[PDB]
């Protein structure tokens, strides 16, 4: 199948070229959204502090 | 007949990984590399370089290698029950007789897996079949009735060479496996060749073995074919350096992390003896401090007492004695006295030592270190002496050197000026030299001038473990 | 040292370092790339009447330095003894290049209308139609339309 | 890793270090470094 066997490697090659950028950017915005929730984590005390102890 | 079944375990071992593992890591695998009983592999070639290999005494002869290279046959899921045979074949050596069936037999016994079926199709299995029995038999280079047949045995090889370079037809990359089994055979190769006279049209194989090498599978044989031309150039005399002078192309993945360490020794070996200190000492320092570990006894030594020569040669060198294996003491007994004769400036004894050790020089054989070292020796006073004194007179440091004369030191203090240690110059009415040394040269923007080369080296190293982080 | 042997300003004694090349260039390897430049005298010389054995073993010096364009153009430089050959590295990776040259312009002439091209250098086709008929006539005609897809 | 060209190839000595950087020098002569205050 000299025609079509070694065509069809692209196809299914292009996509995951395409992915491979991706992912990359996807890293690129969750370290953004990380920095969010650490940061959103320390937004509703921590100066009105009270005081029970350990049980 | 109770240790033989050693070698018979061992060597099931290795063709159940190579044989049947490695075929079906050949199969479909190696994404980069998924062949790792090829790296197991090596790993008991290296087993069998530490140990006898399989069948050379053992106190019997011939075991093993009429036995196992029959009937693989790669069939219907019952060529387990072949292995099941070549178990069982087992009761030769212990129980009944054995007999000489090895180096004379090997001849048809190596066209068995060929002449029993279309057995597979990849070329691993034939490197195992001409490699793994045919390697036990190269160690053993006693010259008679062993050494013709290590010839003929690497011309079976010779043909692995052909059914490499004809075999897949294009771009199966089996060569991550038979340019690793290659790179020590065709050092073995190498090792037999000239073990008798020197290698001519192995040369020759050796180029076109390098061309085949170059683009479609470049995956370890370029780099180990280029140390075998490199140490055949090395060994014999010195007219294609230059043909590493306009065909740089020397860098691979550097794969074997002991390969790319000798061979920056061995090329530094070369450019100290084309002409350099600096760029030579550095790559001797590199392949120095990249020696791989020291489980491999004393085997540093003798090639590092070919090492730091231009270290001697520098003159700023101490005694070396961390490096001195004391069985190296008493093939270094010139070595320890020539730096002492570094350490030293007697003239009688620079000379007296090549009077009392000509034939270790010429052990050696690189004078290339005498035809500078009486330089060596005058650099070296010239550098403590004018690290030492700010305006001293060239009488006081010629009469303390034995020159006799104003305009020899003047001729010294001038090559000294243009190979530029000091700035040190002559009062001119009769030499008297009127000089400096130099402190207040400079030390704040200079340093962060080399930071910048310090941190970006850093940084280099930096995504250099983020693209090895890349591999888990 | 072979190409100072070249004082002579004949392509005579010109002929007698290429019997030198035939016989020995694999070893003179090193030798041959700091004559790089007499052998682009001898390609620019039209008196030099043997230019297809300078663009010969120029192609194949640079075959060996890992040129590839320029081997190229000494390829095409060559002649019609060029293509006609077996070989199974040399000629056929540098007809592999070719060819993909061939292809690629055919893409990048495809990509523009209506002329202006980059013409047919004068040792191209030959193994197009050559090796066209052996995949023609060897009956299966997958590669006869391989190069349609290819040619666009 | 023999695979190379070589099949073929403190008690009283790293103070022989410091007295390799000391061998050119005063061995221990005593006289001469205490006779040296007393020809002035």
């Amino acid at each position: 199948d000299l025609y079509s066997r070694y065509k069809k490697l692209q196809q299914e090659l292009e996509f995951l070229e395409v992915q491979e950028e991706y992912i990359k950017d996807e890293q690129k915005n969750l370290k953004k959204e990380f920095l969010h929730a650490q940061e959103e984590v320390k937004r509703i005390q921590s100066i009105p502090l009270v005081i029970g102890q350990f049980l | 007949p109770p240790p033989p079944p050693a070698p018979q375990d061992v060597e099931m071992k290795e063709e159940a990984a190579t044989g049947g593992g490695s075929t079906g890591e050949a199969d479909g695998k190696t994404a980069a590399a998924a062949a790792e009983h090829s790296q197991r592999e090596l790993d008991t070639v290296t087993l069998e370089d530490i140990k006898e290999h399989v069948k050379q005494l053992e106190k019997a002869v011939s075991g093993k290698e009429p036995r196992f290279v029959l009937r693989a046959l790669r069939m219907l899921p019952s060529t387990s029950r072949r292995l099941n045979h070549y178990v069982l074949y087992k009761a030769v050596q212990g129980f009944f007789t054995s007999n000489n069936a090895t180096r004379d037999f090997l001849l048809p016994f190596l066209e068995e897996p060929m002449d029993t079926e279309a057995d597979l199709q990849f070329r691993p299995r034939t490197g195992k079949a001409a490699s793994t029995p045919l390697l036990p038999e190269v160690e053993a280079y006693l010259q008679l009735l062993v050494v013709i047949f290590m010839m003929n045995s690497k011309r079976y090889k010779e043909a692995q060479k052909i059914s490499d370079d004809l075999m897949q037809k294009i771009s199966t990359q089996n060569r991550r496996a038979l340019d690793l089994v290659a790179a020590k055979c065709y050092y073995y190769h190498a090792r037999v060749y000239e073990f008798l006279d020197k290698l001519d049209v192995v040369r020759s194989f050796l180029h076109a073995r390098l061309r085949t090498a170059t683009l479609r599978h470049d995956a370890d044989g370029q780099a180990t074919l280029l140390n075998l031309l490199l140490r055949n150039y090395l060994h014999y005399s010195l007219y294609d350096q230059a043909e590493k002078l306009v065909s740089k192309s020397v860098f691979p993945e550097q794969a074997n992390n002991n390969e790319w360490a000798r061979y920056l020794y061995y090329t530094g070996r070369i450019k100290a003896i084309q002409l350099e200190y600096s760029e030579a000492r550095r790559t001797m320092t590199n392949a120095l401090r990249k020696a791989p570990q020291h489980t491999a006894v004393g085997f540093k030594q003798t090639v590092h007492k070919l090492l730091i020569v231009v270290e001697l040669l520098l003159g700023e060198i101490p005694d070396r004695l961390q490096f001195r294996q004391p069985s190296l003491k008493r093939s270094l007994m010139p070595y320890f006295l020539l730096t002492q004769a570094v350490r030293t400036g007697n003239l009688a004894k620079f000379n007296q030592v090549l009077d009392q050790f000509g034939e270790k020089f010429q052990a050696d054989g690189t004078y290339t270190l005498i035809i500078r070292l009486r330089h060596n020796v005058i650099k070296t006073g010239v550098r403590m002496i004018s690290l030492s004194y700010s305006r001293i007179s060239l009488a006081d440091i010629a009469q303390k050197l034995q020159l006799d004369s104003p305009e020899d030191a003047e001729f010294i203090v001038a090559k000294a000026i243009r190979d530029g240690v000091i700035e040190a110059s002559i009062n001119h009415e009769k030499g008297y030299v009127q000089s400096k040394e130099m402190i207040d040269i400079y030390s704040t923007r200079e340093p962060q001038l080399a930071f910048h080369q310090r941190i970006s080296f850093c940084l280099d190293i930096h995504n250099m473990s983020v693209k090895a982080m890349r591999f888990p | 040292g072979i190409i100072s042997l070249l004082d002579e300003d004949e392509p005579q004694l010109k002929e007698f370092a290429l019997h030198k090349l035939n016989a020995v260039v694999n070893d003179f390897w090193a030798e041959i790339s700091e004559s790089v430049d007499k052998i682009e005298v001898l390609y620019e010389d039209e008196g030099f009447r043997s230019r297809q054995f300078a663009a010969l073993v120029a192609s194949k010096v640079f075959y060996h330095l890992g040129a590839f364009e320029e081997s190229l153009n000494y390829a095409l430089g060559a002649g019609d003894l060029f293509n006609v050959n077996d070989n199974s590295e040399y000629v056929e990776t540098i007809i592999a290049k070719c060819i993909d040259h061939y292809t690629k312009q055919c893409v990048e002439n495809a990509d523009l209308p209506e002329g202006e091209k980059k013409p047919i250098d004068q040792r191209l086709e030959g193994i197009v139609n050559k090796m066209f008929q052996r995949c023609l006539d060897d009956h299966k005609y997958k590669q006869a339309i391989g190069i349609a897809l290819e040619t666009r | 890793m023999s695979e190379k060209k070589q099949p073929v190839d403190e008690d009283n000595w790293d103070d022989d270090n410091v007295e390799d950087d000391f061998s050119n020098q005063l061995r221990a002569e005593l006289e001469k470094h205490g006779y040296k205050m007393e020809t002035s």
